[PDB]
C-alpha cells in the first residue's frame, strides 16, 4: 500500500510524501526476508532514488547509497545505473546523462513509471546544462553551444527561447549571426513598489477621512 | 610596553579642578601649572577621571630650572588611595596653552610614578581656543621626520570629554541656563554640520599659513608633513563622471524617499485638522444648547 | 463575475481561476461559462508561469475541455500561446473572437478591449528573446503581410506599450530594453499628483466649513 | 453663493481610449500563396 | 616607468608611451607593469585589448621647493572654496542656526 | 481624436465643421493655432517607432508633398524640442538616437522640489487653519 | 527672415551637408551669396561641406536647506 501510494504520488510530481512513502515501504521489505522480498527491495530502492533526484539534494543520494545494509546486499547493477544518473545530473552534463541512460538501459526503461519521469527529467538536465555553459559567456556563439551541447542549431535555439520566455537566464538571443547576449537580472528596486503601495494606501486614507468631514459639512 | 594611546576620554571634574586651580594660585601670564590626572588605564581607551594641584615651580630662564617636589606625589597617592584604590596615577596635565619645551623632560620624572607611558594634557584654561580645549600627547620614541636619530617626542591622540553617570548629572544641572533643551533634532544636527564645515575651514587656513612660513624658510623642511599633504591631494576625488552618475541617481531616490515621509505628514495634518473643527463644532454646539 | 464585468481583469483572474474548484452557485450561470471566463482572464492576466500552474494544467479544466467549443477554442488558443504556435495563433484569436466574446454578456462589451492586449502580450512574448528580428520572418511567422504588421505594430510604440523600435529601411525590428526605474518614476509622480489634488481639493472643502 | 449670470448656461437649438475597431483584417492573401 | 608616470601625469597611459621611455618591446610591457605592481610601486591595472594602462596612486616622492608653491595655491583655492559654501550656508539657514 | 492620431485632413474637416461653434465660444482664433502642433505630433508618431525611416515613407504616413517639405517640417522639429533625432540627406533617413534616461539628470529634482513645495504650503495652511479652534477649545 | 529662421533650424538638424544642396535649400539663387551667408553664420566651408558642429537655485545644497527651514520655522 505505502509502495503504491508513492507510486501514484510520483505522478503528481510531489516527491517527499512519495519518498517518505517509499522510504517506508523499503525498511518494510527489509526487515522481512521472503523470495520476492528482494526483488520488491530493489524495486522500493529504485523508485525512492528516482523520487529523491528531482528535487536535487544528491548528497543525501551519496548518503543513502552510502548506507552500510543498503549497499551490502540491497546493492546491484540498477542501483549503480541510478546512481550513474544521479552523477550526471550532479555534474549537469546532458552527455553523460544520455551515455549513462544508453548503456544502462535494461535497468531504466523498464518500470514505466521510471521512464516516463527520466523524460522530464531529461529536459530538466537539458535546461541544466545550457544554464552552466552560458554562465561563462557573454557574447558566447551559437555553433560553439551547440557544438558542446551535441544538440542541433534548431532546437538548441528552440530551447534557448523557451528558457527566457520562463527567465532562467536573462539573456538576450539575437539573429545577427547566432549570437547570445547574456545580460544580469534586473534590479526593479523595493523602494519604488513600496512607495506606490504607500500612495494607494494613502489614497484609501484620505477617502475614509474625507468621508469622516462629512459630519463636519 | 602597552600601547594604549588609541583615544583618550576625560570627565568634566578633572578639567575644572585645572581651571579651579589656574584661578587658585593666581598664576599670571607666561607661569604654567601642572597637577597629576588621576584615572584609569591598561584598555585602549586611556580615561582620566580625577586630578589634584602640584607644587610645580619654574623660572622663565634656562628649561632645565623646572622644580617639582617628588614626595607630594606619593603623598596625595596614599590619601587618594585610601578614599578610593580604583584611581590610578596615569600622569600629568599642565595648564597650557601650548607644549613648552620641558614637556619631554618632566615626563620622565612621572615614569616611575605611572605603570604606563606618562599621558600629557594640555588644558586651555584661558579658553583662547575655539574647539576642544584638551588634547592628549603620549611620550613615544619613532624615527626622526628628517633621516636623523630616533626621537622620543609626543604624539598628539584624539581627546574626547565625555562623563559618567555621576558628573552629568553636575553638568546637566551647572549649565541648565544656557544649553538650548529644546532645540529640535534636525536643527541641532544642521548646527553641528556648519560647524564641522567652519572647522574645516579653520584648519585649511592653519595649514596654509604654516606652509606660507615654509616657504619663507622661517621653519625647516619637513618631508614627512609634506608627503602627507600631497597624499591629501591624491586622496581628493576628481567629481566636476562615473561618480557623478552615482551620486546623482542616489541623490533622486533620496529626494524621492522626502517627497513620500512629506505626503505623510501632510496626511497626518488633514486628520488633525478634520478632528480639531469635529471638537470645536461639539464644543460649539455644548455651549449654545446649555446656554438656553 | 462584477469584477470581470467593469474592465479589471485582475481581481476577476485570481477569483474566477480559485473559483473553478469550488463553484456552487450554478444560479449566477453554468460551470462551462464560468470556465470560459475564468481560461479567458488568465490568458489575459497571467504570466508564462501562473499560465502552467493554473489554467493549462489545472484539472477542472482538463476535464471540462472536450465539453464545449467555446472552451475548447479558448484551451487552443491558450495552448498555442504558451506553446509557441504563432503560425495559427491569429486565426485562433480570431475564432475566440467569435465564439467567445461577442455571444456572452460581460465581454461582449470589451471585445476590442481583450483582442486588443492580446495582440500585444503575442508580440511581446515574440520580441522578448529576439533582439534584431527581421520584418519579413515576424510576418512569416505570423501568416501576415509585412506591411499589414508594420502597420498593427505602429500602435502599440506610440503608448511605450511595446519594447521595440521599427527600423523600416532595412526591415530591422531592433529591440530596445527600458529600465523600470524610470517607469516606476513615472507612475509614482502621476500618483502622488492625483493624490495631492484630491487632497487640496477636500482640504478648501473643509477648512471653508 | 453667486449665480454667475455673467456666463449663461450654454443653449442648444474604466474606459481610456480603444475608440477604434480593427474589424476582420484576417488577410488570407498571405495563405493564397 | 615610475618618472614617466609622475612627470607625464594622466592617470592612463599606452603601450606605445612605455616601451618609448623604458626601450623594452611593446610585448614586455606588460611584464614591466607585472613587476611595478606586484613591488608596490603602483595599484593600476592593466587593458591589452585597447592599450590603456590606468594608473592610480603612485608611490609618493620627496617634494622639492617648487611643489611647495603649487601645492600651496591649490590649498588656497580650495580654503576659498570652502570659506564660500560655508558664507551661502550660514546666510541661507540663519533661521534655525540655534 | 484628429490632433492625437495627427492626421491633417482630419483636423481640417473638424475646423471647418465646427466653425461656428468653435467661434461662438471665441476660442476659433485658439484653436487655429493647433495646425502646428498636428504636424509636431505627427512627427513625434513616426519619429517614435522608426529608428530609421526613408523621406518617401515619412512624407507617406504623414499625407503630404514631395521631401523638400518633410525636410523643413524635419528640421524645424528637431530645433523646437519635440524629436531628438539627426536628418542624413545620403539616402532620405532621419536615423533618431535613443532617449536620454531621465533618472540620470537634474529633472527629477525639479519635479520632486515642486511637489515638497505644494506638499508644504498646504501642511503650513493646514495648521494655520487648524490653530483657531485651539482657542474656540 | 525666412532665410536665418532655416539656417536656424538646419544648424542643428543636418551635420555635413554639401553646399550644393545647401544653396537651394536656403532657397538662395547663386552660390556666392550662400558661401557668403554661412562664412556671416561662421559655418567651415571645408570642400563645400559645411559641419555646423557647435541661475534658478543651487542643487541639492538650497532645496535641502530650505525643507530644513520650511520645516523647522513653522515647528
Amino acid at each position: 500500500l505505502d509502495l503504491m501510494s508513492g507510486i501514484l504520488h510520483c505522478e503528481d510530481k510531489d516527491y517527499k510524501t512519495a519518498f517518505s512513502y517509499f522510504f517506508e515501504s523499503f525498511e518494510s521489505y527489509h526487515n522481512l526476508t521472503t523470495h520476492n522480498s528482494y526483488e520488491k527491495a530493489c524495486q522500493v530502492l529504485k523508485y525512492m532514488l528516482l523520487s529523491k533526484i528531482m528535487l536535487n539534494l544528491i548528497d543525501d543520494v551519496k548518503n543513502i547509497l552510502n548506507a552500510k545494509y543498503t549497499k551490502e546486499t540491497y546493492q546491484s547493477r540498477g542501483i549503480d545505473a541510478m546512481k550513474a544518473v544521479a552523477e550526471a545530473y550532479n555534474n549537469r552534463s546532458l552527455l553523460d546523462f544520455n551515455t549513462a541512460l544508453k548503456q544502462y538501459e535494461k535497468e531504466l526503461m523498464g518500470d514505466e513509471l521510471t521512464r516516463s519521469h527520466f523524460n522530464a527529467l531529461y529536459d530538466t538536465l537539458l535546461e541544466s546544462n545550457l544554464c552552466k555553459i552560458i554562465e561563462p559567456f557573454e557574447c558566447v556563439e551559437i555553433s560553439h553551444i551547440s557544438k558542446i551541447i551535441g544538440l542541433d542549431t534548431q532546437q538548441v535555439e528552440g530551447k534557448l527561447s523557451q528558457m527566457i520566455l520562463d527567465k532562467i537566464f536573462y539573456g538576450v538571443l539575437d539573429q545577427g549571426n547566432g549570437w547570445l547576449y547574456v545580460y544580469e537580472t534586473p534590479n526593479q528596486d523595493a523602494t519604488y513598489d513600496s512607495a506606490l503601495e504607500l500612495v494607494g494606501q494613502l489614497n484609501k486614507v484620505v477617502d475614509q477621512l474625507f468621508e469622516k468631514a462629512s459630519v463636519l459639512y | 610596553m602597552s600601547l594604549q594611546h588609541e583615544k583618550v576620554t576625560i570627565a568634566p571634574l578633572v578639567l575644572l579642578s585645572a581651571l579651579d586651580h589656574y584661578e587658585r594660585t593666581q598664576t599670571k601670564e607666561n607661569k604654567r601649572c601642572v597637577g597629576v590626572i588621576l584615572g584609569d588605564a591598561n584598555s585602549s581607551t586611556i580615561r582620566v577621571t580625577n586630578s589634584f594641584a602640584l607644587p610645580f615651580e619654574e623660572d622663565e630662564k634656562n628649561s632645565d630650572v623646572w622644580f617639582l617636589d617628588h614626595n607630594y606625589i606619593e603623598n596625595m597617592n596614599e590619601m587618594c588611595k585610601k578614599i578610593n584604590a580604583k584611581e590610578k596615577l596615569i600622569g600629568w596635565y599642565h595648564s597650557g596653552p601650548k607644549l613648552r619645551a620641558s614637556d619631554l623632560k618632566i615626563n620622565e620624572l612621572f615614569k616611575k610614578y605611572t605603570q604606563n607611558n606618562p599621558l600629557l594634557l594640555i588644558v586651555d584654561v584661558k579658553q583662547q581656543g575655539v574647539g576642544l580645549p584638551t588634547d592628549a600627547y603620549v611620550a613615544i620614541e619613532q624615527v626622526k621626520d628628517d633621516g636623523t636619530s630616533t626621537e622620543k617626542t609626543f604624539l598628539h591622540l584624539p581627546c574626547t570629554i565625555e562623563a559618567e553617570e555621576a558628573e552629568e548629572i553636575g553638568v546637566e544641572h551647572l549649565l541648565r541656563d544656557v544649553r538650548d533643551q529644546a532645540a529640535g533634532g534636525l536643527s541641532i544636527r544642521l548646527t553641528n554640520q556648519l560647524k564641522s564645515l567652519k572647522g574645516l575651514q579653520s584648519k585649511l587656513k592653519d595649514v596654509v599659513e604654516y606652509l606660507d612660513k615654509v616657504i619663507n624658510k622661517e621653519l625647516p623642511i619637513n618631508h614627512t608633513i609634506l608627503g602627507k599633504l600631497q597624499d591629501v591631494f591624491n586622496l581628493l576625488p576628481n567629481l566636476g563622471n562615473n561618480l557623478q552618475k552615482a551620486l546623482t541617481v542616489k541623490t533622486n531616490d533620496e529626494l524621492m524617499v522626502i517627497y513620500i515621509s512629506n505626503l505623510v505628514r501632510s496626511i497626518i495634518a488633514f486628520d488633525d485638522l478634520i478632528e480639531n473643527k469635529i471638537q470645536n463644532k461639539k464644543i460649539q454646539e455644548q455651549r449654545v444648547k446649555d446656554k438656553q | 463575475i462584477h469584477c470581470l464585468a467593469v474592465r479589471n481583469f485582475k481581481e476577476a483572474a485570481k477569483l474566477l481561476v480559485d473559483s473553478l474548484a469550488t463553484f456552487t452557485s450554478i444560479e449566477l450561470t453554468s460551470y462551462e461559462s464560468i470556465a470560459t471566463y475564468a481560461s479567458v482572464t488568465g490568458l489575459f492576466t497571467l504570466e508564462r508561469t501562473d499560465l502552467k500552474s493554473k489554467v493549462i494544467d489545472s484539472p477542472e479544466l482538463l476535464s471540462l475541455i472536450s465539453t464545449t467549443a467555446a472552451l475548447q477554442s479558448i484551451s487552443s488558443l491558450t495552448i498555442s500561446l504558451y506553446a509557441s504556435d504563432y503560425a495559427s495563433y491569429f486565426p485562433y484569436l480570431l475564432e475566440t473572437y467569435a465564439n467567445v466574446l461577442i455571444p456572452c454578456k460581460y465581454l461582449n462589451r470589451h471585445a476590442d478591449f481583450f483582442v486588443r492586449e492580446m495582440r500585444r502580450k503575442v508580440y511581446a512574448q515574440l520580441l522578448e528573446s529576439y533582439k534584431t528580428l527581421s520584418l519579413k520572418s515576424m510576418a512569416s511567422a505570423f501568416g501576415v503581410s509585412v506591411a499589414f504588421l508594420d502597420n498593427d505594430l505602429g500602435k502599440f510604440i506610440p503608448n511605450k506599450q511595446l519594447n521595440c523600435v521599427i527600423d523600416r529601411v532595412n526591415g530591422i525590428v531592433e529591440t530596445n530594453r527600458p529600465d523600470n526605474k524610470n517607469a516606476q518614476y513615472h507612475l509614482l509622480v502621476k500618483q502622488g499628483d492625483g493624490l495631492l489634488t484630491k487632497l487640496q481639493k477636500y482640504g478648501a472643502a473643509v477648512r471653508l466649513t | 453663493d453667486d449665480e454667475f449670470e455673467d456666463f449663461p448656461i450654454d443653449t442648444w437649438a474604466e474606459n481610456w481610449d480603444d475608440v477604434e475597431v480593427d474589424d476582420d483584417f484576417t488577410n488570407e492573401l498571405k495563405a493564397e500563396l | 616607468l615610475i618618472e614617466t608616470v609622475f612627470v607625464k601625469n594622466i592617470r592612463m597611459l599606452s603601450f606605445e608611451d612605455i616601451s618609448k621611455a623604458t626601450h623594452l618591446p611593446k610585448d614586455n610591457v606588460e611584464h614591466l607593469v607585472m613587476r611595478a605592481i606586484s613591488l608596490g610601486l603602483l595599484k593600476g591595472s592593466i587593458d591589452q585589448v585597447n592599450e590603456l594602462v590606468t594608473i592610480s596612486w603612485v608611490q609618493p616622492r620627496i617634494i622639492s621647493g617648487d611643489q611647495i608653491t603649487k601645492m600651496k595655491d591649490r590649498l588656497v583655492e580650495w580654503n576659498d572654496q570652502v570659506e564660500k559654501l560655508g558664507k551661502k550656508m550660514e546666510a541661507r539657514g540663519q533661521s534655525i542656526w540655534v | 481624436k484628429a490632433v492625437k492620431l495627427g492626421d491633417l485632413k482630419k483636423f481640417t474637416s473638424t475646423i471647418t465643421k465646427y466653425k461656428q461653434l468653435l467661434l461662438k465660444d471665441d476660442t476659433y482664433q485658439l484653436c487655429v493655432r493647433l495646425r502646428s502642433n498636428v504636424i509636431k505630433t505627427g512627427i513625434r508618431i513616426i519619429s517614435l517607432t522608426y529608428k530609421k525611416i526613408s523621406l518617401r515613407d515619412i512624407c507617406l504616413k504623414l499625407n503630404l508633398d514631395s521631401e523638400q517639405t518633410v525636410e523643413y517640417m524635419v528640421s524645424r522639429a528637431i530645433r523646437d524640442g519635440v524629436i531628438e533625432a539627426k536628418i542624413n540627406h545620403e539616402d532620405g533617413f532621419i536615423e533618431t538616437t535613443e532617449l536620454l534616461n531621465i533618472y540620470d539628470s537634474e529633472d527629477p529634482q525639479q519635479v520632486f522640489d515642486e511637489r515638497i513645495k505644494f506638499a508644504n504650503q498646504l501642511h503650513d495652511e493646514y495648521l494655520v487653519s487648524m490653530r483657531y479652534p485651539e482657542d474656540k477649545k | 527672415a525666412i532665410r536665418d529662421e532655416i539656417a536656424k533650424n538646419t544648424e542643428l538638424s543636418y551635420d555635413f551637408l554639401p553646399l550644393s544642396n545647401i544653396k537651394a535649400l536656403l532657397f538662395f539663387n547663386n552660390e556666392k551669396e550662400t558661401e557668403k551667408f554661412a562664412l556671416e553664420r561662421n559655418w567651415p566651408i571645408v570642400n563645400s561641406k559645411v559641419y555646423f558642429n557647435n541661475d534658478q537655485k543651487t542643487n541639492i545644497i538650497e532645496k535641502a536647506m530650505d525643507y530644513a527651514i520650511s520645516i523647522e520655522n513653522i515647528v
